């Protein structure tokens, strides 16, 4: 390759450089975020290098990596694939990454040993084979007996955010997550529950808000309070409407016609909103924006008028209302409207905001973020979207395994009794598979700094007679049971992080060869 | 713009004359002052001073201060 | 170890120094046309327009000073011209004087 | 305003003045406590058994791994007036006591960290200064209280040993961790004068040669040189060496002024040719005449000398130094003679089996004396896998050698382990409540930077430095206060009387004294004037 | 330096030249644009602070950069974040009931605290010399339009600052009607009495409708029907403005269509109809709850339902930064209020509307809690002995970090002698020593120049200063201790 | 080539990563400067085709 | 140290770098002569890029690294 060059601007590296530094940039990604692994991890600041920098601080794997800009054209195999952990389940972004890269540090070893990397890619498919069995055999399910149900999903919202900032806190924001989800009674859809971000006041003072409150306030010469209000939303146009023919002008003898005709526009525009008041209603939310003309013959009517509370608001309002868009009314008998009790407006953070309280079929909420700090309020929400996106499939596929550890020495245990059935050439890859599996509980201990060098010998020992519930009790430093403490986690979460990290793993096994185009925009 | 002879008498020198002359000495005298206000008295502080060598000198005597300040103005020698 | 602003920032005596620097060098140019034994100025702007004048209003205002404190003098000469009409030259020399 | 009249004028007091930079306030007096915590920080990670090494690459690109903190401060590029300040306090430490390299910049270090919170209070720099000294009369007044010592240097040496295994323990030579605790207490006992407790330290050479292994490192009671015998043929055994130390080249004596000899007849030319020859002849039989069988000339050899020699039977090195010819001729109790008609008998050395050494595959051909008659000087040989063990091993027997001269000098010794600088701590703090009229503060302040020691040495032993520091504070005042100090593998009790670590007490009594001196010095100014760019 | 009535201000120039004079930390901390990503979290904290109390400004910074240096010596003793942060917690909710100790129900009748609160915020601004105007107008212009014990709320956008060169701060308003920006035309009236005053939002110009509309002209006399009729338009516009009885119009600016022709004005200022023109679409908001009025879309719709009413509208000849309308008095007032700000220089005037906005806070915080406690460093004291012997108490690591969260409270009552001239050294021992003996209402009186009885002196801060402050500074380094590591972005 | 070939890594000139197994594209990302090994590529092109 | 630098054109790395690479160039030395042990094991060529370049093949480890030049 380097001797007789036909290339033009463009350069290749073979079977001696391309692995070394695929490897060395791939699982630089690992020990990237390996510090966030577990509950006792410390987070990360990301900046920017300059015009408006927008300082980030979080915790998640995926919130890290997707903006770190990684330039080496192997290490990106790994980027995408803490992407798509966080589109599928949203958690166990930091696992799957620093799993691939503890299989991927294991290869390199094993290509020192002289192993052909067929040989190892062949290894380390029949020990995936054997680990997912182990994740099968181990599922824990939930089916009926609601009092046993909820507190699954305790479990799985306290178990996830215990690894984020919302530490101390998780006595408010554990029935956030869980409860809000419950209400919902319906697709995951997982933008019905809103959040408000507001500084002012500790997380502890975050609340759930029983209704649904929107933005742009109550007009002008409008009512400011109605009780027992009917709710009608609509999706129409208050003014310039310019009825349907494109190409029309006003062409008259004199100036008289064009007053009348101005009668005329005013007329209509008086004749639709009565069409609509017909209805018999309280409120009315619109899409498009109120002109002053509306606005005034609304307030004359002693009816509400709310105008572009938000693109998607008047799709939301409408399931949380029990009505429909209604973009045209004329046919006020077929018009379903909803009913609320207050439609007050509220004080929240300095900020008024109209309170729809006490809805009717009202499969939605609101939660209200409160923090000290901007970065408080952006590192808590994302807590609360990580909380509900696996809450939303927990209450969906309600298997799950067990935490701390558990599952991972289950899966090692599965490859390693039937590594040691198979011939050599083949079994010290199979190892190599179970032994990345077991470096989840040690990097756990190592970020809390336990002595893992007990802790992995005393839960393998564990999971070597029985004990099939053994785990890491990250309270005392010390092996525990699973059942009892309540740590368990989401049977898709954990299959996918066993999944993804072997897929992704052999797209680096695979190459011999990197060739690098000419880059282009670059003096 | 004043002083533009056909022919000049000197060559190029400065020369200030009156109030603001006076002033600028006695404010002179005022600044190399300050090299010595908080050396006077049981409870005066010493000063650390580097010359072109490298080297720094340590101490609060006036005699050793004032000879090290590089002073150049004609009246903040007096 | 410092701040961390990209800016210089002084405290202290040397601020406290420099204020009446620069308010002693606006009172410094009304001074001497205090009075009908005081003395006329001409003023040249850069592209040769001549304004003749003695009065503290018209100085000031032509001539850019660029300290934060000498800023204050010049409105203070403006409010006069605003509040009263004249007089505008003993509001600099005292208010520079309060200073010192 | 510099540069800047209020009559628009320029405004010019010094030379260069828009270069310069002053700042004062309390800024100058942070700027130096902020800057000494950047040299604590690096000498605190070598304290203890347990002391990091530090590799220093010079402006040359040689490299040297140390632990001395000596060699390591001695060769910063620290361009700070205060900080070189901080390498000067280890130097004269070095130069009166040769132990405390690493301990009084941590020491001198907490003092200027534990004032920093004293400037926030309000207290006056200068009374921060004087407030140490009366917490350090204290301190200094009890490390005398607790002392005691048996040794005697005759034959009772079982504490001297023990002193340079202390010393010693912190080297990279734990593997003759006895060997060379013997060496050193041998090699100063041989030559120090008992009447006026002085060793004279050039008396005590040490040699080396790159190969073999720390083990093979030998205290040899005579004088090593660089041996070079001028005939090839020459026996290389003397086994009863009577020795002659000449300071004249074997060749005819010439005059030191200008000569110009005159030469017109052929009998002027023939007769010259012999009466130099005899010259040749007289020169050599004047060295048998007195019995002599070896001889030792700071000079080369003409060609006709080497014939003589090998006739006469009389071996000779050439070329030996100044300062070799010096320790030759008082190691083996002769005298230097100026020229060859000055010899007798009453001049000559007397020594023992006299042999060169060859060394593997080169050419070194070292000297081995093996028996002397009371001789006042030894050479130590050490031996090293590697250039840098060995010149390593030269640093760690030195400063067991300056521990050894150190008793000598003052027999009086303490408590290690932390134990002195930990009852040190709690005696001033009993005190320093005697009485809080202004110096509450600043005494107590005190009492905390003298605990610097058992912190860093707990955190270098792998300690959490409140659970041990609490323990051994406690347990000295709950009971009449033990030699209780601490360890990192604890060798079952902390009890220094039987771990048997003991350290000087005049080398503590200099590093409290040194370290306080050099904090004083720096406190005690707030205006600095370096230069700045050339132009 | 710029804490308590001893404190100095600062001044800051951006880059494009703007100089400014605040006391206030957090319009320090905005404009000095630090960049350090560890300090700006100290912007935010005191963004914080702007929003939930309004006067709660400095303390909140040095409190929580003292809980973070605190720390430096726990660090450094090997103790783990993680112990450092409980132990924190722990004493913030210690720290909370202590502070409700000193606390005094109050009730919004009582004048005395409300002006000695509102009194004791100015002490520390430019102001603080002309509290005996500033305070009653502070009171006044915040307990007229709250409603007092309806609420336990206060929104102090419905307090409307007007800014003018001139005068002196003696000179200021507190007028309970509408004062506007908007010019006369035409200036041949310039007052009116007994008015009715109408908004106006329909355009006084030739028609046009929402098509593009052309006029044909073919004939001769085509064009004078045109100009007739566009004359005859515009004054029955006018005639049903004048038939109605209103006196003084409100237009609101129009911008696609000319709101006031010269034909409208013309036929307006012959019937002695006052027009105030150019009025926002973001003004009208103030204008109907201030004096009353409705807009009207359609001009058909103009009758007198829409009309209000003003004892005095008078334009008002100011003879300095140009000059302002006042319409003051009318039939049933709105819970508005405007406050007009006088000064000799631009930089006075802009940290007098900042000082007025601290003192309106002052009685929002009253309203939302109606407990005070003393101030002058009295709770701070308390703080500090009520949290060592909490300590006492303690074991294990919670005995060091726990005291170290008490050694920051000492940071205030410190820097306040500092800044008033006194020895910190003796003055704060002796406030620990009286504070242990009882005297829980001791605390730095610098008028005096020592330490003396608090309350005797009106000094007194609303409970919530300092629970806010303990709450959100706690928070906050609490978080920063988590975040530990810097990752450069590519 | 065969089964138990290795594949290639191809880095596009926009920094997009593809990694291949069929030789028609893994030539046509090549930026090959001489005219016979274009035409080597091409006869790969047409067996594709 | 890296904080508050008072060198002049000196530095130092501490606890990250320092032992990492140290351990880099070890291996690397190691890697370099690992070819030749064993009665198996393959020559070198060595070689300058100029004024007498000195071309030598050699085998022996002592004599490969003392031709190096390791910096």
């Amino acid at each position: 390759a380097p001797v007789n060059i036909f290339k033009a601007g463009a350069d290749e590296e073979r079977a001696e450089t391309a692995r070394l530094t695929s490897f060395i940039g791939a699982i630089a990604i690992g020990d990237l975020v390996k510090s966030t692994l577990g509950p006792k991890g410390m987070d990360k600041i990301l900046l920017s290098s300059g015009r408006d920098a927008s300082l980030m601080v979080t915790n998640d794997g995926a919130t890290i990596l997707k903006n770190i800009g990684v330039d080496n054209p192997a290490a990106k195999v790994l980027v995408d694939m803490s992407r798509v952990q966080d589109d599928e389940v949203g958690d166990g972004t930091t696992s799957v990454t620093v799993l691939a890269a503890e299989l991927l540090r294991e290869a390199e070893s094993l290509i020192a040993k002289k192993i052909h990397p067929q040989t190892i890619i062949a290894g380390w498919r029949e020990a995936t084979k054997a680990a997912r069995e182990a994740l099968l055999s181990s599922a824990v399910d939930h089916g009926s007996d609601e009092v046993k149900f909820r507190q699954d999903l305790m479990n799985i919202a306290g178990t996830t955010l215990s690894s984020k900032l919302l530490t101390h806190h998780k006595d408010h924001f554990t029935k956030l997550a869980v409860e809000a989800v419950l209400r919902l009674k319906g697709s995951g859809n997982l933008e019905a529950i809103h959040i408000i971000k507001k500084l002012g006041g500790s997380l502890a003072d975050s609340y759930l808000d029983e209704g649904f409150l929107l933005d742009k306030k109550i007009g002008v010469n409008q009512p400011k309070r109605i009780e027992n209000a009917k709710i009608l939303i609509a999706n129409t146009g208050m003014d310039t409407d310019k009825i349907k023919i494109f190409g029309s002008r006003v062409r008259v003898d004199s100036t008289a016609k064009v007053a009348e005709i101005e009668h005329a526009e005013k007329e209509k525009m008086k004749e639709k909103v009565e069409r609509i008041l017909k209805h018999g209603i309280n409120c009315f939310i619109n899409r498009q924006l109120i002109y002053n003309y509306p606005e005034q013959l609304f307030g004359a009517a002693g009816v509400m008028a709310i105008e572009h509370a938000d693109f998607a608001g008047v799709e939301r309002l409408a399931l949380v209302t029990g009505g429909e868009i209604a973009s045209t009314f004329d046919h006020p008998e077929l018009v379903k409207l909803g009913s609320c009790k207050l439609i007050e407006e509220v004080m929240i953070g300095e900020d008024k905001l109209i309170h729809f309280s006490g809805v009717a079929l009202g499969e939605a909420c609101t939660i209200v973020l409160r923090g000290a700090t901007q970065q408080i309020l952006d590192e808590a929400e994302r807590s609360l979207h990580d909380a509900l996106c696996v809450l939303a499939q927990t209450v969906k596929d309600s298997r799950t395994v067990y935490g701390g550890g558990c599952s991972e020495m289950l899966m090692a245990h599965a490859v390693t009794q039937l590594a040691n059935r198979t011939p050599g050439k083949e079994a010290v890859a199979m190892e190599s598979y179970a032994k990345a599996l077991r470096m989840l509980p040690t990097i756990i201990a190592d970020n809390a700094g336990y002595d893992s060098a007990d802790l992995v010998a005393q839960l393998r020992a564990a999971h070597s007679e029985g004990n099939t519930t053994a785990g890491l009790d990250m309270r005392e430093g010390t092996i525990g049971d699973m059942a009892i403490l309540g740590i368990t986690e989401s049977f898709q979460v954990k299959r996918q992080v066993l999944l993804s990290a072997a897929e992704a793993a052999e797209v680096i096994l695979r190459v011999d060869n990197i060739i690098k185009a000419a880059p282009r925009k670059r003096v | 713009m004043m002083p533009t002879p056909v022919i000049l008498l000197k060559e190029g020198t400065d020369s200030s004359q009156g109030i603001p002359q006076l002033v600028s000495n006695i404010s002179a005298c005022q600044v190399i002052a300050e090299a010595v206000r908080t050396t006077l008295g049981p409870r005066g502080m010493d000063k650390l001073i580097v010359d072109g060598r490298g080297k720094a000198t340590i101490s609060n005597d006036g005699a050793t201060i004032l000879k090290l300040l590089d002073v150049v103005h004609p009246a903040a020698k007096t | 170890g410092p701040l961390s602003v990209f800016g210089d920032r002084s405290t202290g005596e040397t601020i406290r120094s420099q204020n009446v620097m620069a308010a002693a060098s606006i009172a410094n140019i009304v001074k001497s046309s205090l009075g009908p034994v005081g003395l006329d100025k001409m003023l040249v702007d850069d592209i040769g327009d001549v304004t003749i004048t003695n009065d503290g209003a018209t100085i000031l205002k032509l001539l850019e000073v660029e300290h934060p404190a000498a800023k204050v003098l010049c409105e203070l000469a403006d409010l006069q011209d605003k509040e009263v009409g004249d007089g505008t030259t003993s509001v600099v020399i005292i208010a520079a004087e309060l200073l010192k | 305003t510099l540069a800047f009249d209020e009559y628009g004028r320029p405004f010019l007091i010094i030379k260069d003045q828009d270069r310069k930079s002053r700042l004062m306030g309390l800024e100058a007096l942070k700027s130096h406590i902020m800057a000494a915590k950047a040299v604590a920080n690096t000498m605190r990670t070598s304290l203890g058994p347990n002391g990091l090494d530090k590799m220093m690459v010079d402006k040359d690109g040689d490299v040297t791994v140390t632990n001395d903190g000596a060699t390591i401060l001695s060769m910063m590029d620290v361009d700070h007036q205060i900080a070189k300040l901080m390498v000067e306090l280890s130097k004269s430490q070095d130069d009166e006591i040769g132990d405390g390299t690493t301990g009084v910049v941590v020491l001198a270090g907490a003092l200027l960290e534990e004032a920093e919170q004293l400037l926030d209070r309000g207290i006056h720099p200068i009374r921060i200064a004087d407030g140490y000294e009366q917490a350090a009369r204290v301190a200094i007044e009890h490390l005398d209280k607790i002392s005691d010592s048996v040794l005697v240097d005759i034959k009772d040496t079982e504490p001297l040993i023990q002193t340079a295994k202390t010393t010693l323990g912190s080297k990279v030579v734990n593997s003759c961790h006895r060997q060379m605790a013997e060496i050193a207490v041998n090699a100063v006992l041989t030559v120090a004068d008992m009447e006026r407790r002085d060793v004279d330290f050039e008396l005590i050479k040490v040699e080396g040669k790159v190969g073999g292994r720390l083990e093979d490192t030998k205290l040899i009671k005579g004088v090593i040189v660089d041996k070079d015998f001028s005939h090839p043929q020459m026996p290389k055994k003397v086994e009863d060496a009577k020795i002659a130390i000449l300071t004249c080249p074997f060749e005819p004596p010439k005059p030191k002024t200008k000569h110009k000899l005159d030469v017109t007849s052929v009998e002027d030319y023939k007769a010259l040719q012999k009466y130099e020859k005899e010259k040749f002849e007289e020169m050599i039989q004047q060295i048998k005449e007195t019995g002599a069988n070896l001889a030792i000339c700071q000079w080369g050899f003409d060609d006709e000398a080497n014939h003589l020699l090998l006739q006469n039977n009389l071996p000779a090195v050439r070329w030996v130094g100044g300062p070799e010819i010096e320790l030759i001729a008082i190691a083996t109790g002769g005298r230097i003679v100026p020229r060859f008609s000055e010899l007798t008998a009453e001049k000559l050395g007397f020594a023992g089996l006299v042999q060169e050494i060859s060394f593997g595959t080169t050419k070194d051909k070292m000297l081995v004396i093996e028996q002397c008659k009371n001789s006042r000087a030894v050479t130590i040989f050490i031996r090293g896998g590697n250039k840098m063990i060995i010149e390593e091993a030269k640093r760690s027997l030195h400063d067991a050698l300056c521990v050894i001269r150190n008793l000598i000098r003052d027999n009086r010794v303490v408590y290690g382990g932390g134990a002195a600088e930990i009852s040190c701590a709690l005696a001033v703090s009993q005190e320093a409540d005697k009485c809080p009229t202004l110096e509450q503060y600043a005494m107590r302040a005190f009492a905390d930077a003298l605990e610097v020691i058992p912190m860093a040495l707990s955190e270098n032993s792998g300690m959490n430095p409140i659970q041990t520091m609490t323990e051994v504070r406690a347990r000295q005042v709950k009971e009449m206060n033990p030699a209780l100090g601490i360890d990192c593998l604890h060798k079952g009790t902390n009890d220094m009387k039987q771990q048997h670590v003991i350290e000087t007490l005049i080398g503590k009594k200099q590093q409290i004294s040194l370290a306080t001196q050099m904090v004083r010095m720096i406190l005690k100014i707030d205006d600095i004037r370096k230069p700045g760019e050339s132009e | 330096t710029s804490l308590g009535p001893k404190g100095m201000d600062k001044m800051i120039q951006d880059g494009k030249g703007d100089v400014t004079i605040t006391n206030d930390g957090a319009t320090i901390l905005k404009q000095m644009q630090v960049l350090h990503p560890a300090a700006r979290m100290l912007v935010e904290l005191s963004k914080a602070q702007d929003i939930e109390a309004g006067d709660g400004t400095t303390s909140v910074v040095i409190i929580a950069g003292s809980l973070l240096d605190s720390c430096t010596k726990l660090l450094q003793k090997g103790i783990h974040p993680t112990i450092i942060s409980e132990s924190f917690q722990k004493a913030l909710e210690k720290g909370i009931e202590i502070l409700t100790d000193m606390s005094r129900p109050v009730e919004l009748s009582d004048r005395e605290t409300l002006l000695n609160s509102a009194t004791t915020s100015l002490n520390s601004k430019v102001v603080s010399q002309y509290s005996s105007l500033l305070s009653p107008m502070s009171v006044n212009a915040v307990m007229k339009v709250i409603d007092p014990a309806t609420a336990t709320s206060v929104d102090l956008r419905d307090i409307k600052i007007v800014k003018k060169l001139g005068g002196t701060i003696d000179d200021c308003e507190l007028v309970e009607g509408l004062v506007l920006t908007q010019k006369v035309s035409n200036s041949g009236i310039t007052r009116v009495e007994k008015a009715k005053i109408g908004l106006i939002q329909f355009c006084l110009s030739a028609p046009k409708t929402d098509m593009d509309n052309q006029i044909v002209v073919s004939d001769y006399a085509q064009m004078d029907r045109v100009l007739r009729e566009e004359r005859a338009y515009i004054l029955n516009l006018v005639k049903q403005i004048k038939k109605t009885g209103c006196n003084v119009l409100l237009i609101q600016k129009s911008i696609l269509r000319d709101a006031l022709s010269d034909l409208a004005l013309h036929f307006l200022n012959k019937m002695k109809i006052m027009v105030i023109k150019d009025i926002e679409r973001e003004d009208i908001e103030f204008i109907c709850k201030t004096i009353g009025t409705k807009p009207v879309a359609h001009i058909d719709q103009f009758t007198a339902d829409m009309l209000g009413s003003a004892e005095l509208a008078e334009e008002v000849n100011l003879n300095g930064s140009g000059k302002l309308l006042k319409i003051t008095g009318c039939a049933s007032p709105g819970k508005t209020v405007t406050i007009v700000v006088r000064g000799s220089n631009k930089l006075v005037i802009e940290e007098a509307e900042r000082s007025i906005h601290d003192a309106l806070c002052v009685i929002r915080c009253l309203v939302k809690k109606r407990a005070l406690i003393a101030g002058g460093g009295a709770p701070e004291i308390e703080l500090a002995l009520r949290l060592t012997e909490y300590s006492r108490t303690l074991s294990g690591m919670e005995s060091y970090c726990v005291r170290a969260f008490a050694d920051a409270m000492e940071v205030i009552p410190s820097t306040l002698a500092e800044n008033a001239g006194l020895n910190p050294i003796s003055t704060v021992t002796e406030l620990r020593n009286r504070h242990a003996q009882g005297e829980k209402t001791a605390g730095i009186n610098v008028r005096k120049g020592g330490i003396s009885n608090i309350l005797e002196e009106l000094v007194v801060q609303p409970l919530l200063v300092s629970v806010s402050a303990l709450t959100l500074a706690t928070e906050t380094v609490r978080s920063i201790l988590k975040i530990d590591d810097v990752v450069n972005t590519r």
